RNA sequence: AGCAAAGAUCUAACGGAGAUAUACUCAACAUGCAACGUUGGAUACUGGAGCGGGGAAGGAUUUCGUGCCAACGGCACUCGU
RNA sequence: UAAUGAGAUUCCCUCUGUCCCGAGUUACUAUCUAGCGAAACGACAGUCAAGGGAACGGACUUGAAGGGCUAAGCGGGGAA
RNA sequence: CGACGUCGCUUUUUGAUCCUUCGAUGUCGGCUCUUCCUAACCUAGCGCCGCAGAAGACGCUAAGGGUUGGAUUGUUCACC
RNA sequence: AAAGAUUAUCCGUAAGCGGACGUGCGAGCGGUGGGUGUACGGUACGCUCACC
RNA sequence: GUGAGAUUGUGAAGGGAUCUCGCAGGUAUCGUGAGGGAAGUAUGGGGUAGUACGAGAGGAACUCCCAUGCCGUGCCUCUAGUUUCUGGGGUUUGUCGAACGGCAAGUGCCCCGAAGCCAUCGCACGGUGGUUCUCGGCUGAACGCCUCUAAGCCAGAAGCCAAUCCCAAGACCAGAUGCCCAC
RNA sequence: UACGUCCCUCUCCAAACGAGAGAACAUGCAUGGGCUGGCAUGAGCGGGGGGCUCGUCCCGAGGCGCUGAACCUUGAGGCCUCAUGCUCAGGGACACA
């Protein structure tokens, strides 16, 4: 098919990051007015973390800026956003703990931007 | 049928797709009027010349050729 | 004390339960009845909606206002891929009803017909039909198909065959189920002995739609109404709703019944499930019977209007994409949303009638846009209406700077 | 049944027992969720007939610091009249 | 009887979802979860047709139904 | 069609009664909605006429389907 | 619902009548294997494992 | 017989007997159609015809077409309605120093607005057989003729019952099937 | 024991919740491009009633040009495989005294 036919490498490592737009006013449609940036909060946790396979998203104060800067209800149709994925344990546990630190990037202009892995 | 032209913006009104339209102080030529927008008989309505709107056939005609 | 005044009630009573349909598919309850003077010919076929719109055809009909002038119909674009056969079932009377007599299959199935018995395919051992394959052709199996064979030449009276749609030419992106949908097919015309040997011929081959209707004919349409959900009693049944000033609500029926009889009648209107419900709705009148576009680039062409145009519209069906297969085109309305599997079938009404007799020429075949409103009828007219954009005149630069 | 007037909260770092809590042959998501206080930052609100600052009547320690969470503050609490 | 009236009445103009005849959107509920958690009510209980009867039965007589258990409704009965 | 008589059906009137309910059965008409009955206004077949045609009187089998919009009145009713 | 209903292969009809692998080695109807084109893209049709 | 548990009211490791049921089905598809529901109903025009009938005045009807009202089931191509796509723009007051980007006014307001939903405000569709009532008859006696009735027949209502249509095996379907298991 | 089914995950022809239709390494999802439509010509820059300064240079709503520009376009869920990203022995529970 086209998924078999792919240059699939192994995984990659667990300090990665990458960025990505989110267009974020498929989320965000017909949402009542108060809380469309309270759950936009939410749906770049739920989009980085089915991306980077954490539970733990943290938003890191530029990405919180951006999506409360024009009030509770005039929440951007896109943010460009710079995930970092680390590895950080409490000493004790029987199983290796994931986090990501996801932030911003201002880029003026959403066109022609796709999604890269930077470092 | 006959693709009709719109009064204000000339588009194409192909069968079954536009609202026609004729007034009390009706034309000999052209009793009925027809449209293709609400959008073309609501600037119709204002009386706004089909010039001066800068997507009508009658503005690209004398504007930018 | 009666009623005061008369109107007539609300609902046909003869819908009831207004309950969800037991499957996604029209499904024949009834096919056409078997006249056995005539040729052996399948009955039904399954479609797939795909969105509608209108044309324009000049109308004979002698006597009417409208004689010799040109109407605007709509119509509604159901795509067709062919189906292929796998079974023969034959079914023998019994004072019981009608009992199956057994299945011969195709000795080849395809991935997706075997789909169908998985909810589960690609995850799975995928073994299905895979004993029924070697059994076929031993020296015992090749004898208890030709054994099953006679049983249906002794003991049936009805023969039918199996089909499925074969999803993998539609190659549509947002009808997402890969299994085919699997019917039973009457075969009508002839003795029994004539029905089998028109089963056994097409068999394990691929059935095309313009082999059981013709172009200017009716059918009916089994199919699943449009779900709606729970709906109240103004949106389901159609009734009267109640004066502004009423407390506890408007939607409402005010009076579910007398004293006496001391119940709720099911003549009552209450609110609950409305839409997705199975309707038959016979005489809808075919008027194209279309061919693929790897055959014909120009199918929305007609002799009275050369524009060189396919039927699929600008910017495709809304939330359906483009038809890639054959297709038929009908005269209005079927129930259902697009992308759902529709089964035409021949009809039982009497097709004598003047109306249905009428051979069909068409004019026209609006293939405009159902984003917004149409405009162009190809795009070859929305690149001379508007001439070289911005857009055009950048990528014009850097096909000159290369 | 309900806990629907008085717009509204979000974020990171700390604090806290309140976590990042897993019998194997498991990289993480799919097996510890929810919830608390403080400071910073963002976003709002009250809008000077104020969820501002003082008095009478009434109350009489509710004031303040420090500990502390059994019961109470109709959800919560590490907070508290 | 002019002026005045949250007084009672009638017509006309403008006006409109009052209506023909309904449709569609919003906030909050209902609805689902987390925490918390009542009341009214309660003989026993609860499918009907006819008959009889304190002369309108859930129980009696003869018939007709009825597999069990659920969620959201709803206002015909329980002379609620 | 039918006086004088006469034999009756009906329980949409009213009177008569006082059986049930006064430790309560919410006491009118609209509005809404469903069903039933026939003593049939319209529609399907009919017979019969002081039935030429056209309109219609009377009757039969039939309750499957239909039986409105208004002015005044709180009205059932009435009346255009 | 089949017809041994008393033992036992099927096919086709009652009188008839078609054939049915032969003895661990073989063969036959067959499910899956390698290379150069056919029917309405990819499935079929040419030329190692089970069963008789 | 073979697997699995329990004998929990007074300490503990043992192992006797006894009781309870598990020991064959699971999953997936195509259909059957008893029984129940139940629907289409009215109208006007054309011509037939200014004909039948009639002194004249007047004045029909069926086949056959064409439409339509009420109802029903859908549908969204068109047209219309709806906009929290706050989509694009316009505009007022306050406010980030001004432009930019905006924001506040429980969606500030105005115009256009996709998609979706939706209107007799648009569009499409709405079909067969019998039984027999009234009745008019046919043969035909009782009653040597007569008589639709007594036996027997014919034709036959928008009624009734089926077909189509909707739900459908607690209607318990040795109806058919795919694959595993168990015999 | 196996075939398998179900949950979690994804999709929306379904939907109060269940159930349903589906998919389960799949152009499946994500973003971009093009189309299709919506509005109506973006920021920025440069050349008109009048009015300052000492023919020139500044203040000025509006206008014109680059510019059918700019923006929006599937999202409760328009189109096109047109390009690229992401998946790395899917995980739990039954089937099973
Ligand atoms: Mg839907
Ligand atoms: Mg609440
Ligand atoms: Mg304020
Ligand atoms: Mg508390
Ligand atoms: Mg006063
Ligand atoms: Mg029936």
């Amino acid at each position: 098919t086209r998924a078999s036919l792919r240059k699939r490498t192994g995984r990659k490592p667990d300090a990665v990051s990458m960025e990505a737009t989110i267009h974020l006013s498929k989320l965000l449609k017909k949402k009542t007015f108060s809380k469309r940036a309270p759950l936009a909060i939410k749906r770049i946790k739920a989009f980085v973390g089915r991306l980077m396979k954490t539970k733990d998203n943290r938003i890191d104060a530029s990405l919180n800026t951006y999506i409360w800067h024009k009030g509770v209800k005039g929440v951007p149709g896109r943010v460009r956003v710079l995930i970092q994925r680390k590895s950080e344990t409490t000493e004790g546990n029987k199983h290796k703990h994931f986090y990501t630190v996801i932030s911003n990037v201002p880029v003026a202009s959403f066109k022609g931007l796709t999604t890269k892995t930077v470092e | 049928m006959r693709t009709i032209e719109c009064e204000f913006s000339h588009f194409a009104v192909h069968p079954g797709h536009g609202r026609r339209y004729v007034p009390f102080a009706f034309l000999s030529t052209k009793p009925v009027l027809t449209f293709s927008r609400p959008k073309c008989f609501a600037l119709y309505m204002r009386k706004k010349n089909p010039r001066f709107i800068p997507w009508t056939r009658t503005y690209r005609r004398i504007h930018r050729k | 004390s009666h009623c005061k005044f008369e109107h007539p009630r609300h609902g046909h009573l003869g819908f009831l339960p207004r309950k969800r349909s037991r499957q996604i598919r029209g499904r024949a309850r009834a096919f056409p009845k078997d006249d056995a003077t005539q040729k052996p010919h399948l009955t039904s076929f399954m479609v797939f909606k795909a969105g509608m719109t209108h044309i324009v055809r000049d109308v004979d009909r002698p006597g009417s206002k409208v004689n010799k002038k040109e109407v605007v119909e709509p119509v509604t674009i159901l795509e067709a891929p062919p189906m292929v056969i796998v079974g023969i079932v034959g079914y023998r009377q019994t004072p019981v009803g009608l009992k199956t007599i057994g299945t011969v299959w195709a000795h080849h199935t395809s991935v997706e017909f075997r789909r169908r018995y998985y909810k589960n395919w690609k995850q799975s051992a995928q073994l299905a039909f895979s004993r029924q394959k070697q059994f076929a052709n031993t020296k015992e199996g090749k004898v208890a198909e030709a054994r099953t064979l006679n049983a249906f030449a002794k003991k049936a009276s009805v023969i039918r065959v199996i089909a499925h749609t074969q999803l993998r030419k539609l190659r549509n992106h947002r009808v997402g189920v890969k299994k085919a949908h699997v019917q039973e097919i009457q075969i009508n015309g002839g003795n029994v002995a004539a029905k089998i040997a028109l089963a056994k011929s097409l068999l394990e081959k691929e059935v095309r739609v313009d082999s059981v209707f013709q172009q200017s004919e009716a059918c009916d349409v089994c199919s699943v109404t449009k779900g709606h959900g729970t709906e109240g009693v103004v949106k389901r049944w159609g009734v009267a709703c109640l004066p502004r000033k009423t407390h506890r609500g408007l939607r409402k029926v005010a009076c579910i019944g007398a004293w006496h009889p001391a119940r709720v009648m099911y003549t009552v209107a209450r609110a609950g499930q409305h839409g997705y419900h199975h309707r038959t709705q016979l005489n809808k009148k075919i008027y194209q019977i279309g061919r693929s576009v790897a055959v014909e680039p120009n199918q929305a062409t007609t002799t009275y209007d050369l524009t060189a145009k396919t039927i699929t519209p600008m910017g495709g069906f809304v939330g359906y994409g483009t038809v890639r297969n054959d297709y038929v085109m009908l005269k209005g309305s079927v129930s259902g949303p697009r992308r759902r599997v529709m089964t035409l079938r021949r009809p039982m009404a009497p097709q004598t009638s003047r109306h249905l007799k009428e051979k069909i020429v068409l004019k026209f075949i609006d293939t405009s846009s159902k984003i917004g409103h149409g405009r162009f009828q190809t795009k070859k007219e929305k690149n001379q209406w508007f001439g070289p954009l911005k857009k055009d005149r950048i990528r014009r630069e850097e096909r000159l700077r290369k």
